[PDB]
């Protein structure tokens, strides 16, 4: 809701917590070594 | 109850045959709805608009602009629909 | 495209945290014991207890000190009365002794902790509070691999005495607000997770989830020199032959008893018969310089990618012994030689760094209380490799076809209560294919769902196996 | 047995990768149902039968 959002802004909290687990993603394809392993992504998280 | 109408309002200070027609209702077809204005020793304005709570309630479209026309009210921010979600995904 | 590689399918698993209730809140009663050390002064205890008198009991302190022994706490727990529950905070903000992985004090204070529980006659669910001790999921990254030895022993526990455990509650690193925000429902929650991962974005629970195989086409080769730990062993040993059989160029099967092992001699034969260039050497792996110099020993002809950490010392896990220095001794073989071995290929361009593990971590095995750690730092520890830049597999193999490695009393009663002994021919191929995904930490096990859960969920009902389809029956 | 032929009918389970059902149905049970029985101890199985 808008009014739960500016509790989020007002006291500085970020979103970015980690990748989401309800979908089904493999995540275990999508972090590599390789940063150029077709299949692997490079960010560790972000807002879900 | 073949009219199309299923919903009644017995309009008076106390509701006689108030089962009656709910016994209508129960041996035929489906069951209707009874809403009653006012009762035995009950005439208040409370009861009045306990009795608009059991018209919206059983089904009665009420003209909510006719009741708030003018009481000094204004909008108020509230909590919006609480979706009752259940997961529903689709895996490639 | 593949038929064959269904049964490999159905064979690797992964461990997903799926977000689970943070429990239903109930009002507690009698008393709840922040159990923890006293070198410190911890916040930690203050942000627990707010919520927990809170919760309609009263927060007790019980210090435990490494190896105070397996009674102290008993007759502390029956002086204080009778106990609803105990918050282990014994494991909070501890960098783990470089000494030894087995040797955490939270391991062996949890340990005789439980048993003091066990003697004490109190029948109250334990909590251990950890802090990301095990990743909520590939994009959270593990602190300390030797805490999730606590996890796996907890996974354990709950198996022997079902009443004087709870359960583990996982919490971030550095940060008390998850404890404050969900620990008194996830205490008494009537969920029944034994397995709680508190996080910013909610709380996960640990779930068995099959582990798609549509045989990617990238090929895992052995090229290179393999370091196979315990090679004679049989669960090195099968390995060992399959990457003879699949063209492994070097072998480097390394293990205490080597060539004074029973039956080193044919499977070096067989190996130089299906491959070529192998070699078996007598070298301690515990360690650390021993594991240096063996490297440095190893030809500069060859590069090395293939460390294949195998080795395995186990003679009994049942808990009512089971210590923290007892863990330690027993699968040091396991845990130290594997922290040499990474300390040592930091330095290295490995292709792969499998860490064999067993089933005794991926969920409870009585009799497997003193392994299941072993597996689990593995576990850990190939968690921790993925993210930074070194290749890690630690699968969690079942019992092995032909070897003695884990193949025990436990192994036959686990055999008529659950799992067998995996087929090499398949086995091999579930390996390959782990290797073909790069997967962090495969489960391969033979798993017979509906015999299985008939002594696990049992004792303990779990959603740990609530996330496979075919669990429900 | 009822006759002067002694018969044994025994039932067997999926071994390693050769069994009778070895397939989709093997690899079904493989994960609810019968186990990989080892040919080890199911010829003992056999010769106490």
């Amino acid at each position: 809701t808008p009014e739960e959002f500016w509790e989020l802004l007002s006291e500085g909290r970020d979103a970015v917590a980690g990748l989401p687990t309800d979908r089904g993603w493999d995540l275990d394809s999508l972090f590599h070594p390789d940063p150029t392993r077709s299949g692997t992504a490079h960010q560790r998280g972000g807002g879900f | 109850a073949e009219q199309g109408y299923r919903t009644f309002l017995e309009v008076s200070a106390h509701p006689i045959l108030t089962a009656a027609i709910e016994e209508i209702g129960d041996g035929s077809g489906a069951d209707l709805s009874a809403i009653h204005s006012l009762r035995r020793g009950d005439g208040s304005l409370a009861d009045f608009g306990e009795a608009l709570s059991r018209a919206f309630a059983a089904g009665v479209a009420v003209d909510w602009e006719s009741v708030h026309l003018g009481t000094g009210a204004r909008r108020v921010p509230l909590p919006t629909y609480p979706f009752q979600r259940e997961r529903v995904w689709l895996e490639p | 495209r593949s038929t064959e590689v269904d049964e490999v399918s159905a064979l690797r698993y992964r461990i997903e945290w799926r977000p689970t209730g943070a429990g239903e809140p109930a009002r507690l009663d009698g008393t709840w014991l922040v159990a923890k050390y006293a070198g410190t002064a911890d916040e930690t205890s203050t942000a627990a207890r707010e919520a927990l008198e809170s919760a309609g009991a009263r927060v007790r302190e019980l210090v435990v000190d490494a190896r105070c022994g397996r009674d102290e706490l008993a007759e502390r727990l029956r002086s204080v009365g009778e106990v609803a529950g105990v918050l282990s905070l014994l494991a909070v903000d501890e960098a783990e002794p470089e000494e030894a992985p087995l040797a955490l004090a939270s391991l062996a204070d949890t340990l005789s902790l439980v048993q003091a529980m066990v003697s004490a006659e109190l029948g109250c669910p334990l909590w251990t509070v950890t802090e990301s001790a095990v990743a909520t999921g590939p994009f959270e990254r593990v602190r300390n691999a030797a805490h999730g030895a606590l996890w796996g022993v907890g996974r354990v526990i709950a198996l022997e005495n079902p009443a004087v455990w709870g359960g583990l509650v996982d919490v971030p690193a550095g940060s008390v607000a998850e404890l404050a925000r969900h620990l008194a429902a996830v205490v008494s929650g009537g969920a029944g997770e034994d397995q709680l991962a508190l996080r910013a974005d909610g709380v996960y629970g640990r779930r068995w989830v099959r582990a798609a195989a549509p045989a990617t086409d990238d090929e895992w080769k052995p090229t290179g020199t393999v370091l196979v730990t315990g090679g004679t062993g049989g669960v090195g040993g099968q390995i060992a032959r399959w990457l003879a059989r699949r063209g492994a160029p070097h072998l480097l099967l390394v293990s205490r008893s080597g060539p004074d092992a029973d039956g080193a001699g044919e499977l070096v034969a067989e190996l130089e018969a299906l491959g070529a260039r192998t070699t078996v050497a007598a070298c301690d792996v515990t360690d650390r310089e021993s594991v240096r110099e063996l490297l440095g020993g190893i030809g500069d002809d060859v590069p090395l990618s293939a460390v294949f950490h195998a080795a395995a010392t186990l003679d009994d896990g049942t808990v009512d012994t089971l210590t923290g220095e007892r863990i330690e001794r027993a699968s040091r073989a396991k845990v130290l030689g594997a922290r040499n071995l990474h300390e040592l290929t930091r330095e290295l361009d490995l292709t792969a760094f499998v860490l064999f593990s067993s089933f005794a971590s991926a969920f409870g095995a009585p009799g497997l209380g003193g392994y299941a750690p072993g597996n689990a730092y593995l576990d850990g520890l190939a968690q921790q490799r993925r993210s930074d830049g070194l290749p890690a597999t630690a699968v969690a193999w079942g019992t092995w076809a032909g070897s003695g490695m884990a193949e025990g009393p436990v192994a036959d009663r686990f055999r008529r209560h659950g799992v067998i002994e995996m087929p090499p021919e398949t086995a091999c191929r579930a390996l390959q294919n782990a290797l073909d995904r790069a997967e962090v930490c495969p489960i391969v096990i033979d798993v017979r769902w509906d015999r299985f859960l008939l002594a696990y969920t049992a004792q303990r009902p779990t959603r740990l196996f609530d996330e496979i389809d075919d669990a429900r029956r």
